[PDB]
């Protein structure tokens, strides 16, 4: 029972999750460069920071969040920066984006100087999450959540972040059931991956510690929402 | 403290 509230309040984020871009000329770094440890992480660097853009103009453009306390803001895309990430390299490899380029992608990330405790559980998880079929709205409708969450560290007013993830997990759940009659467990099966995206983030913080003891510079940009000395 | 952050919403 998709509400015309609720059917344009989706519209506005689906738009959103098309209309902030992540350039071509870019990502097709992916494809046409060499493939060595060194040239493989200056890449995905490079794609990471752009995305991290894309991912702030997205942000701002979700309904209700330039409303927001201006310190709130910024701890927010600081918790969500690489769950969300996660999120989008998933939808790659899931859903074979062409501007993704998820075999090369993977043969980057593979060889980067990551190590095998954190390559074996970040593909597992992009397997197991592929296999529940998902849908462009229902990636779309995740990220707005996972950057929404109060849960995150370093908050004040989690009673106003909560008023605005509220909307869009009712919303989500109208979906597991309008397109999934069959399984009325798939709500809670989108709930399970931000659970199992927390886990990663704490997987990140040694990965870049690693990289760090490896020197390997990131950016600016990344290095304010990570914290990076 | 977080210039980049800052500055890229108000852009
Ligand atoms: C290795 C890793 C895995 C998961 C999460 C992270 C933060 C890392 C991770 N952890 O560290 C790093 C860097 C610092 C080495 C990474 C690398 O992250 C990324 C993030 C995003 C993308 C990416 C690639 C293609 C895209 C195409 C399009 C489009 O066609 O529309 N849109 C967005 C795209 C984004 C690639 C690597």
């Amino acid at each position: 029972e998709l509400t015309p509230d609720q059917q344009t309040l989706l519209h506005f984020i689906m738009d959103s999750y098309n209309k902030q871009r992540m350039p071509q000329e870019i990502t097709n770094k992916i494809l046409k460069e060499e493939f060595s440890a060194e040239e493989n992480f200056e890449i995905l660097t490079e794609m990471a920071t752009n995305h991290v853009q894309v991912l702030v103009e997205f942000t701002k453009k979700l309904p209700g969040f330039q409303t927001l306390d201006h310190e709130d803001q910024i701890a927010l895309l600081k918790g969500s920066a690489v769950e969300a990430m996660f999120l989008r390299s998933a939808e790659i490899f899931n859903k074979k984006l062409p501007s993704g380029h998820s075999d090369l992608l993977e043969e980057r990330i593979r060889n980067s100087g990551i190590s095998d405790e954190y390559i074996t559980p970040m593909f597992s998880f992009y397997k197991s999450i592929g296999e529940l079929k998902m849908t462009q709205e229902e990636y779309a409708l995740l990220t707005a959540i996972v950057i929404l969450s109060p849960d995150r560290q370093y908050i004040k007013d989690r009673e106003a972040v909560e008023k605005l993830q509220e909307p869009l997990l009712d919303v989500l759940q109208k979906l597991c059931k309008i397109h999934q009659p069959e399984n009325p467990q798939h709500f809670a099966e989108l709930l399970g991956r931000l659970t199992e995206l927390r886990t990663f983030n704490h997987h990140h913080a040694e990965m870049l510690m690693s990289w760090r003891v490896n020197d390997h510079k990131f950016t600016p940009l990344l290095e304010e929402i990570w914290d990076v000395q | 403290d977080h210039q980049l952050l800052r500055y890229l919403l108000d852009k």
